[PDB]
């Protein structure tokens, strides 16, 4: 029902710096879709709570995703435009707190355990199949999808890195600190766009509207 | 247009 | 290092709405410090560290406390000074949103799994070891220690739990929605403070600024 | 001394 395979698949299916960061994000939001639509039962499920799923993850998915693409960078984070922010260029934006979270909570986490893209696929399919989400149609459903990619999470982990225990922990305990740090995000975005200092283009405004 | 400044003062 | 007898033992050891809501919180910060300090090795840390660690907890642990002592409650949730706020009291105050995110993300969650006390003074003690806290002298010692904690707890629901394979992978699994609650929480809580509409006591006051 | 609208209005 939720192979590690199929969702790896999906991770390899679709491999002012705020400027570059807005558009990197435009851009990604439209690669999102494909991803999800991959994922194991996703397409399956109403129209309507594909969209809420997306709408209630996009920021969260996005952030998982260029913070192990950063893995391999210094004090940076590689966007999907092969750009790079260095901690200075986000200092000097005025989103350096923000950019410090993403390394010391995400990037630097992702990189000391080495967490491949099996496990970033997983922990992206189980925010994707987030059962707090508001008005879904069906909850019970969304919840036994995010039970069967935590079930084949764990087993994976356990097979494929049988001295570490604590790493299917470790990996679930990621995800307090993107939930704050996706807010943190559209906190940010939401001053952008308010302000208006910023191009923001039409999905990315779409998703804060 | 003081980008940085708005920023910095908007966050908490 | 870290029996799971020991967490249990310092939750049993501690056993407008608006107003009283503030004025419960007031109460178990007090309470929550020497929980803390029945948690195994907490004491033990630099004091600038627990200073830290509750300082970047508090709000996380009140709710997962307050979320856990409402289980036996219809649509309220059961405060320590022994008053309940009803869903038609919140939302007639202005705090349905976040009451009504309390019952369906932890309340109802906690019910519908039957979280036992052993289990909640586990998330908490793992939300009291927050690696992330900022300033800590030590972090590798607070996650060595978070570490112990969740390995003792993943122990307890593999022995009590025997038919529950996914039951550890849940408790982690509400971690998310805390932080979400918790921040939510502070941001009406500076609000209350700023418009300053309500008593806010001394330790409440001292935990937000 | 609003206190339900501040707090409705305030929110996001
Ligand atoms: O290239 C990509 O895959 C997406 C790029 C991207 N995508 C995002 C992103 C994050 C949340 C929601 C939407 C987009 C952000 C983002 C990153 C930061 C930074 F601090 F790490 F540098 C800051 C911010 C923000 F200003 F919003 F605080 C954004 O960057
Ligand atoms: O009795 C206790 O153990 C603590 C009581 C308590 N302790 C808290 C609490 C929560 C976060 C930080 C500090 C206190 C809150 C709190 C609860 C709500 C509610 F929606 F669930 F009703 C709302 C709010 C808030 F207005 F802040 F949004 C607070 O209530």
């Amino acid at each position: 029902d939720m192979p590690v395979e199929r969702i790896l698949e999906a991770e390899l299916a679709v491999e002012d710096p705020v400027t570059n960061i807005c558009q990197a994000a435009d851009k990604q939001l439209f690669t999102l879709v494909e991803w999800a639509k991959r994922i194991p039962h996703f397409s399956e499920l109403p129209l309507d709570d594909q969209v809420i799923l997306l709408r209630a993850g996009w920021n969260e998915l996005l952030i998982a995703s260029f913070s192990h693409r950063s893995i391999a960078v210094k004090d940076g984070i590689l966007l999907a435009t092969g750009l790079h922010v260095h901690r200075n260029s986000a200092h000097s934006a005025g989103v350096g707190a923000i950019f410090d979270r993403v390394l010391t909570e995400l990037v630097s986490k992702m990189r000391d355990m080495q967490m491949d893209k099996t496990e970033l696929g997983c922990l992206r399919a189980i925010v994707l199949f987030n059962p707090d989400s508001k008005g879904l149609s069906n909850p019970a459903e969304v919840e036994a999808l995010r039970e069967k990619v935590y079930a084949s999470l764990e087993a994976y982990c356990k097979h494929k890195y049988p001295e570490q225990p604590g790493r299917f922990a470790k990996l679930l305990l990621r995800l307090p600190a993107l939930r704050s740090i996706g807010l943190k995000c559209l906190e940010h975005l939401f001053f952008f766009k308010l302000i208006g200092d910023t191009p923001i283009d039409t999905f990315l405004m779409e998703m804060l509207e | 247009k003081h980008k940085i400044l708005h920023r910095l003062l908007q966050d908490s």
